[PDB]
């Protein structure tokens, strides 16, 4: 058995069911099991039509008291004493268990003393009553209780399975749509948010701007040059785009430029990050003051500690005057 | 694990005589999982830097974070509901009676959520939870230099909110373990039914037990859509979206409305510890409900007028805890107090023989 | 199953046979472990013990069921 | 677990892993029972529900009408209550 | 945490139709509330008369002591809630 | 005492479940915020961007959003500038700090407006009443200079003067500027800043709720189905019925 527990103590204010036992303490004593009446076979009291004619029951509902919850129950668990109290079978009372073994109870004066113990088997002591009291059913489901001889349908009924698992696919149906809509939507709060779309995605005005102006933008964190070129800008670049393989990075201005009066560029020196001022160096390009770097028109490194050419961004044109960085 | 799962869920039989308040345990379960994913979710938007900003960066700039936002906090409420609903039913049907061991597993778990919940509402940065923090630490003032330790400073600071944050992110995945204690312990110490006696019409769980389970927890979820998209029912204070200023005080400094009945206690009773200490009774004594009897009886099915007048007592200091102080609400709510401790002797007390 | 005209009941005959019987007491020369009947064999091996004392399939045919 | 004269079993078949909760609820049935059922494909599925509608809530308004009178003292306590507050407010202020 | 208790449609009695504001002989708009506040008093006069009577008492007090924003703010609510009924009625 | 006089309840159309944000309300509700409450208030956590394609067009976002000027920086030389506005920006704050703002109103704070619509008991309701329940102090009461009685406030003395009058602004779209008007409109569009996803969330929602319907139909039916096996049985001991 498990971990278990019963109250088996003695009390210091309640009495011990030897002494005062809580049920109606009259029973019916027979010599042999046998001689019980059969409750099967026994007539009960007469039905009646009324609650109101219903027979008093012979429990007392005062059996208890003091502070506490209601309870009406016939047994305790409280430990008996060494010498109980004599039972008065003759009455009618009840002798089991302690009261039989610790007490002469059982005696008779002239009878054998096996058969006068023989007696007081608890099985040949039955409450009054028994067998025109106890309940014998014959069906869980009495007369005029729905069962399934009335629920069953006409012979001629049509299949149900081909609804039922119409049913039980239709809680499929939405529990799937359900769970798609749930994942799928947890997923999309993982994309870049609202406020990071809208910085992101920079979209440029270039009316306004002046032939050789050079303005800077930043966009993801970084300064991005946006330089309208004069044509002596542009030439120049074309010009040294015929001595390409005779710079450290070879890339011809083409390649660097989508339409040649615009060059957008990362301005971000390639040696260690310093950011170049335009309109300055050798070149008329963009010269970095850290350590002396100095790019073209078109950004390709020159002279200087530098190793590659300003990074030409990801931008597209949307239409002549509007470019969109990303 | 599928020869376990197969052994607590498949083949698991059940009574067949089962209310739908049998079903309430089902939907802490699937809640809660709900609230652990929900919230992992959230953290993934937001920190411990400052809350306030937090919670509007998510309910405006991600995409639909209003969702994870209003779940994670009306699936707390939630939670509460299911829970106290749950031990409601335990005590009409005085389920405590033989299996203890089931209600000890429980109780460990709402004294874990118990501290759940009030963390999570500093979270948000709002002066609500501010000042509630505020003046709940103050309880353990007596303690010498607890306070210092608990709050990391002289005064609630992030440095408070950044170690509480591991405490709700942590202790809600131990709850979880404690729940596998708890559905141990009710498989072998199998469930009471709606009768007192043990009767054989048990059926197995998944063919018929979690239908209905599901049927009840559907159920709920048409009432929670509701709640969770327009609000039918006030469970937020509008407070604890005001930042913190910590020159004004609230205009009432309460907490949320699955605290009001411990709050109330600790505002009725006139010395501070005394109602600490009245708060401990409340969620210790019940635990004890059942041991001194001595019949043969779990007192069950009866009228349980008590059991009416104690659920009745804890929505009355309910409402007492929302009222202001005002003094006559005090003096109602005291009586409402010492009519708490008389019912609970009922409980306890055995019976003399006439 | 099938009335004795039907056109299935020879299909239903044959299936009777696939389900076969099985006997712990009269395994035959070829053991439930080792048998080629599928049910058999699957059930020879429940627990090490078998899960089948005895088992037959059956086919009873009328006019019309 | 049940009775250890429940779960005392007949057979000498050992209990299945998978079955180990099942076979602790086992009842030694007295005296045999004939349990019949049909199959929910071929009965009304719905119609019980409305059956035993009227008798469901019948005998359960029978027996929440126990706490009438317990609800009632609880109410009269609460407007008495909210009385009391509202005359002491408007006697400590209230000109 | 949210600003409004959500209701069916049936529960919120929105105008049905708009009623323009009255113009003054001045040709400016008069706000409909203002001409809503007298209908409004007399609905609430059981309140008004009740903070009319306290202004009385704290007259007579020869002392400087003496409020009666506690009435006043009981007609108010009750004025306030007639209004509401009615006032949106009028507005765009 | 009694806390504050609860706002009454106003029939605002986005009350209802199937109902939304009225825009026509809110574009004059930003009317009045710009050009009355912004002088004292700000609402830090309310972005321009928030109502492009929402309350207002791109491009005249973008015109409002201009008309403010913003203190950017810092530039090469290490400096702070000042240049126009632009959709990222937040709404105009006028006043540096809390402690600026508290010595321009008699060392009263004017609270941030960007979640007042639901920071106070009533919600919405609570912000009309306020602006709405401005009135002569009650007899007893005296209010110094700059305090004004209000009943919705607690105490029933605001350091805030009456903020609508009639024919403050002129409304875009001809609307009759009155007090109520404002009131109504300013009421709707601080209830849309508090959260901008209100009308996501209830058409979502709505389309949640009606599916959940159709779902418990579905749970219920096969629920039905299958405890009729057992709500059906028959057990005898001494009795037979086929
Ligand atoms: C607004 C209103 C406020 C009201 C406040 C006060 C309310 C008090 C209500 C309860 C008391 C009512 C009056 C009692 C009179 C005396 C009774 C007596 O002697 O009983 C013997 C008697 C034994 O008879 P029995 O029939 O044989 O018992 C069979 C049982 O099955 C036993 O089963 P078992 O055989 O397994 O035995 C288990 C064992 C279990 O016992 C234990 O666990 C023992 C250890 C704990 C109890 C004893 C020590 C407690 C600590 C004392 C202080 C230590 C200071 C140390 C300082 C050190 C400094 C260096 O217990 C016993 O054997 C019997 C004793 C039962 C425990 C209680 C004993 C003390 C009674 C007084 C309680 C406190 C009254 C405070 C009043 C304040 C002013 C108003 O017990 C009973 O009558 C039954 C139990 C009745 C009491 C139940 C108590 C439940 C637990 C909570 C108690 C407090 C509740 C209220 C708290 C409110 C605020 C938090
Ligand atoms: C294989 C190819 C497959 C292609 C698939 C294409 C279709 C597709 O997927 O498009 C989606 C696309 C629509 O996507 P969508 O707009 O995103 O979906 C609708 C919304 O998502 C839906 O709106 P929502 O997502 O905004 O709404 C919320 C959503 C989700 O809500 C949520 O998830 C919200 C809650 C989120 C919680 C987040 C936090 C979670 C925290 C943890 C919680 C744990 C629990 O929940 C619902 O909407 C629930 C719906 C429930 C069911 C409603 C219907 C009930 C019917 C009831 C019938 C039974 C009663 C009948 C009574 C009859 C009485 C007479 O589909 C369509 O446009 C539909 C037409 C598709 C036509 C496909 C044609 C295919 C043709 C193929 C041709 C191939 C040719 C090849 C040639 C070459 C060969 C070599
Ligand atoms: C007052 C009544 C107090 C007693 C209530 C019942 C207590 C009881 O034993 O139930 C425990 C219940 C076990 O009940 P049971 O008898 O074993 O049967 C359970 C079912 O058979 C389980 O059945 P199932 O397995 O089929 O599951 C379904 C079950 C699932 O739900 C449950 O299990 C239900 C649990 C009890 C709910 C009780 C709700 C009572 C609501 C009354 C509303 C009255 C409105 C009056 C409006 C007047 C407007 C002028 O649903 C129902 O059975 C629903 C039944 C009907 C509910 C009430 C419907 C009232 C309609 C009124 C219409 C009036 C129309 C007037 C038209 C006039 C035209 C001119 O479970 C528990 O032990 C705990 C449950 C958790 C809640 C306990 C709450 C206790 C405190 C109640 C406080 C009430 C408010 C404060 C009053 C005092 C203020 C000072
Ligand atoms: C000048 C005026 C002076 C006035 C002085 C007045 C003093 C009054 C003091 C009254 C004290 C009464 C205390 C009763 C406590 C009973 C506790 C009890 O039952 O003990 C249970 C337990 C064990 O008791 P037990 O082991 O004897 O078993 C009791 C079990 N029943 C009741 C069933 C027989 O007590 C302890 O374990 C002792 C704990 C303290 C150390
Ligand atoms: C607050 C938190 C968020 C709330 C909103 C979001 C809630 C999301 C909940 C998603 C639950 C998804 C459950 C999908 C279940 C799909 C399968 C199912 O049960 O269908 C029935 C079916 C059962 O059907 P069946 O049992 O009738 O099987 C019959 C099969 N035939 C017809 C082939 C003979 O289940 C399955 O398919 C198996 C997995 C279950
Ligand atoms: C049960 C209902 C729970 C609440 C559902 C809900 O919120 O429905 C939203 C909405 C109410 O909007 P109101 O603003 O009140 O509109 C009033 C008229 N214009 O309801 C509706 O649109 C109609 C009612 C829901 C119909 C659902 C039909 C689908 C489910 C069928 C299941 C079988
Ligand atoms: C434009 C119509 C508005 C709106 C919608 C609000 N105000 Fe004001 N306000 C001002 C000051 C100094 C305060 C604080 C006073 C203090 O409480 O002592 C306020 C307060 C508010 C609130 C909050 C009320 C609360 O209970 O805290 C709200 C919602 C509010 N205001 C809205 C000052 C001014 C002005 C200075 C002259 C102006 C102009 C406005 N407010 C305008 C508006
Ligand atoms: C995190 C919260 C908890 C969850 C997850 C939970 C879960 C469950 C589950 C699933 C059941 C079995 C299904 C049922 O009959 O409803 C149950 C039973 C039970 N729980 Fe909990 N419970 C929690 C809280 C509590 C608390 C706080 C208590 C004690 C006050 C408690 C005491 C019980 C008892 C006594 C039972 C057995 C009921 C009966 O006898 O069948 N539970 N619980
Ligand atoms: C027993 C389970 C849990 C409950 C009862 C609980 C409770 C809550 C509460 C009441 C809030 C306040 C919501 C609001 O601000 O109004 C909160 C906030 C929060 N919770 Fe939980 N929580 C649970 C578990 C978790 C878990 C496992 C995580 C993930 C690590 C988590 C993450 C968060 C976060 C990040 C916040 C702050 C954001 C917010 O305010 O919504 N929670 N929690
Ligand atoms: C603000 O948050 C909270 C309170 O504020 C007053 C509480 O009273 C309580 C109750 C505290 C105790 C000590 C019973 C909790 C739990 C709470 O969350
Ligand atoms: C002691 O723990 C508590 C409960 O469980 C018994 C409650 O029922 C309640 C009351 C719950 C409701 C739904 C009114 C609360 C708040 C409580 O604190
Ligand atoms: S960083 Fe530009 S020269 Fe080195």
């Amino acid at each position: 058995h498990r971990p278990t527990t019963v109250k088996m103590i003695d009390s210091w204010r309640t009495e011990p069911s030897s002494e005062k036992p809580m049920w109606y303490n009259r029973f019916d004593q027979v010599d042999h099991i046998s001689q019980h009446p059969d409750p099967e076979k026994t007539e009960k009291y007469p039905p009646v039509d009324d609650t109101r004619k219903l027979m008093k029951t012979r429990g007392d509902p005062h059996i208890m008291r003091g502070w506490g919850e209601y309870v009406y129950c016939h047994y305790e668990h409280l430990r008996e004493p060494v010498f109980p109290r004599k039972p008065d079978v003759a009455k009618g009372e009840l002798a089991a268990g302690a009261n039989v073994t610790r007490t002469d109870v059982w005696k008779r004066e002239g009878e054998p003393a096996i058969q006068s113990i023989a007696r007081f088997n608890p099985d040949n002591f039955r409450p009054v009553g028994y067998a025109e009291n106890i309940p014998c059913p014959d069906t869980c489901v009495p007369e005029g209780h729905l069962d399934f001889r009335h629920t069953r349908l006409p012979t001629w009924h049509a299949d149900r399975r081909p609804f039922h698992y119409f049913a039980t696919g239709m809680f499929g149906l939405i529990g799937l749509a359900f769970l798609r809509g749930t994942v799928v939507k947890v997923v999309h709060g993982l994309w870049p948010a609202r406020d990071a779309i809208a910085a992101g995605v920079i979209e440029v005005d270039l009316r306004g701007i002046q032939p050789g102006q050079n303005f800077v933008v930043k966009w993801r964190g970084k300064p991005v040059f946006v330089r309208r070129r004069t044509q002596a800008m542009i030439d120049a670049a074309t010009a040294d785009d015929a001595i390409v393989n005779s710079l450290r990075d070879p890339e011809r201005d083409k390649d660097r430029v989508k339409k040649p009066e615009w060059l957008v560029m990362l301005g971000v020196c390639t040696h260690l990050g310093c950011v170049p001022y335009p309109d300055q160096g050798l070149y008329g390009g963009y010269f970095c003051p850290c350590h002396g770097s100095h790019y073209d028109h078109s950004g390709r490194i020159r002279l200087g500690p530098a190793p590659l050419n300003m990074e030409i961004p990801t931008y597209e044109f949307t239409d002549d005057d509007t470019i969109i960085l990303g | 694990f599928i020869l376990i799962i197969k052994d607590n869920i498949i083949l698991y039989n059940i009574n067949d005589s089962i209310n739908y308040l049998w079903n309430i345990g089902y939907i802490i379960m699937v809640v809660m999982i709900v609230q652990v994913i929900t919230g992992i979710i959230i953290n993934l938007y937001m920190n411990i830097n400052n809350g306030y900003k937090g919670i509007i960066y998510i309910i405006k700039e991600i995409y639909y974070g209003y969702i994870l936002r209003y779940i994670h906090n009306n699936n707390s409420t939630l939670i509460y509901v299911v829970v106290y609903l749950h031990i409601i039913r335990n005590l009409y049907y005085k389920t405590y009676y033989y299996n203890i061991l089931i209600w000890y597993s429980g109780m460990i778990m709402l004294y874990q959520l118990i501290i759940i919940g009030f963390i999570g509402y500093i979270l948000g940065w709002g002066q609500l939870s501010y000042w509630g923090i505020t003046v709940i630490i103050n309880l353990i003032s007596g303690i010498p230099y607890l306070i210092l330790l608990i709050s990391g400073n002289y005064y609630i600071t992030i440095v408070t909110i950044k170690r509480l944050y591991i405490v709700h992110f942590i202790l809600p995945i131990i709850l979880i373990y404690v729940e596998i204690i708890h559905v141990y312990y009710i498989h072998y110490l199998i469930n009471n039914n709606i009768v007192e006696y043990n009767v054989n019409n048990k059926i197995i769980f998944n063919n018929y037990i979690l239908v209905k389970d599901n049927n009840g927890i559907i159920f709920i979820l048409n009432i929670f859509i509701l709640e969770l998209n327009n609000n039918i029912f006030i469970i937020a204070d509008n407070d604890n979206l005001i930042e913190i200023n910590i020159l004004v005080t609230p205009i009432h400094i309460i907490p949320e409305w699955y605290y009001l009945y411990w709050y109330s206690i600790l505002k009725l009773l006139p010395n501070k510890y005394s109602g600490l200490y009245i708060v401990v009774n409340s969620i210790s004594i019940i635990n004890i409900l059942s041991e001194y009897k001595i019949v043969i009886s779990e007192y069950k099915n009866y009228k349980n007028i008590i059991w009416y007048n104690q659920i009745i007592q804890y929505i009355s200091m309910i409402y007492i805890g929302i009222q202001l102080p005002i003094i006559e609400y005090i003096n109602y709510g005291r009586y409402i107090i010492i009519f708490n401790i008389l019912l609970l002797i009922m409980y306890l007390y055995p019976k003399k023989k006439k | 199953g099938v009335p004795w005209r039907s056109p299935d009941y020879i299909t239903f005959m044959l299936m009777n046979a696939i389900i076969g019987s099985y006997d712990k007491k009269n395994e035959g020369l070829v053991p439930g472990l080792q048998s080629a009947n599928r049910i058999t064999q699957t059930g020879a091996t429940r627990m090490d013990v078998g899960c089948f004392d005895y088992y037959t399939g059956f086919n009873i045919a009328y006019k019309d069921t | 677990p049940n009775t250890k004269r429940d779960i005392r079993r007949l057979g000498s078949y050992p209990v299945p892993p998978e079955s180990k909760n099942f076979w602790r609820g086992r009842f030694q049935v007295p005296g045999g029972q004939i349990q019949q059922g049909v199959s929910p494909m071929q009965q009304k599925i719905f119609f019980q529900w409305w059956w035993n509608l009227p008798t469901r809530y019948f005998w359960r308004f029978t027996k929440w009408s126990d706490f009438l009178i317990p609800s009632l003292m609880w109410y009269t306590g609460f407007l008495m209550c909210k009385n009391d507050v509202e005359e002491g407010t408007r006697s400590r202020y209230w000109y | 945490a949210r600003a409004y208790c959500g209701r069916f449609a049936f529960m919120l009695d929105y105008p049905k139709s708009y009623h323009p504001p009255r113009k003054n002989e001045d040709g400016d708009y008069v706000d409909p509330r203002t001409d809503m506040l007298p209908k409004c008093a007399a609905e609430c006069s059981e309140w008004l008369t009740e903070y009319n009577a306290c202004v009385q008492r704290i007259k007579m007090r020869t002392d400087g002591r003496g409020n009666c924003q506690g009435q006043y703010e009981e007609f108010a609510m009750c004025q306030d809630h007639c209004i509401a009924h009615e006032l949106f009625h009028y507005l765009k | 005492e009694k806390d504050p006089p609860s706002p009454p309840d106003w029939p605002f159309w986005f009350k209802a479940f199937s109902h939304c944000h009225d825009i026509p309300s809110c574009r004059r509700g930003y009317e009045v915020y710009r050009q009355v409450c912004a002088t004292c208030h700000a609402a830090r956590f309310v972005c321009f961007r928030h109502m492009v394609n929402t309350i207002y067009p791109e491009n005249r976002v973008k015109q409002l959003a201009a008309s403010f000027d913003y203190e950017d920086g810092p530039n090469d030389r290490g400096e702070m500038f000042t240049r126009p506005g632009n959709l990222l920006d937040p709404f105009p704050s006028p006043y540096p700090n809390e402690e600026a703002a508290r010595f321009a109103n008699q060392g009263a704070s004017p609270p941030d407006l960007s979640q007042q619509a639901a920071a106070h008991h009533g919600g919405c309701d609570y912000i009309m009443s306020l602006l709405t329940g401005y009135r002569d102090p009650p007899a007893g009461v005296s209010l110094r200079s700059g305090l004004y009685y209000n009943t919705y406030f607690p105490g029933g003395a605001i350091s805030m003067p009456p903020p609508l009058n009639d024919g403050a602004i002129e409304y875009e779209d001809g609307t009759p500027a009155v007090a109520s008007q404002m009131a109504k409109d300013v009421s709707q569009f601080l209830t849309w800043a508090q959260d901008p996803q209100h009308d996501e969330r209830k058409l979502i929602g709505l389309k949640m709720s009606t599916a959940a319907l159709v779902w418990l139909f579905s749970i219920s039916v096969w629920n039905r189905h299958v405890w009729t096996m057992i709500k059906t049985r028959r057990i005898d001991f001494t009795k037979t019925v086929y």
